[PDB]
């Protein structure tokens, strides 16, 4: 039961942020191109 | 060149505004990369990114 949640609670939390990371990666460069070494 | 849309003519003689002048699409990141160091140099990085 505690690994059980643990492990389950760690893998879901992995994953969505994984998806949410994937996007602000994809959506960075245009709203921040100071950054964004095309430019530079 | 044959074109659907568009017909050259003398400036003086048409007299063209604005909108009677042809639009097109310019690459910009030749023009951009020298507008950021420019903009690096002169303290307005603001135009830049609004521009960009």
């Amino acid at each position: 039961s505690v690994k059980f949640m643990d492990q389950k609670r760690s893998g879901e939390e992995t994953v969505y942020f994984k998806k949410e990371d994937e996007a602000l990666l994809r959506n960075l460069l245009a709203n921040h191109p100071e950054y964004d070494p095309k430019y530079s | 060149p044959w074109t659907t849309d568009t017909t050259f003519d003398d400036i003086i003689l048409s007299q063209p505004s604005k909108e009677d002048f042809a639009k097109f699409t310019k690459e910009a990141p030749l023009f951009l990369r020298f507008l950021k160091l420019v903009t690096d140099v002169e303290g307005r990085q603001e135009a830049f990114i609004q521009f960009a």
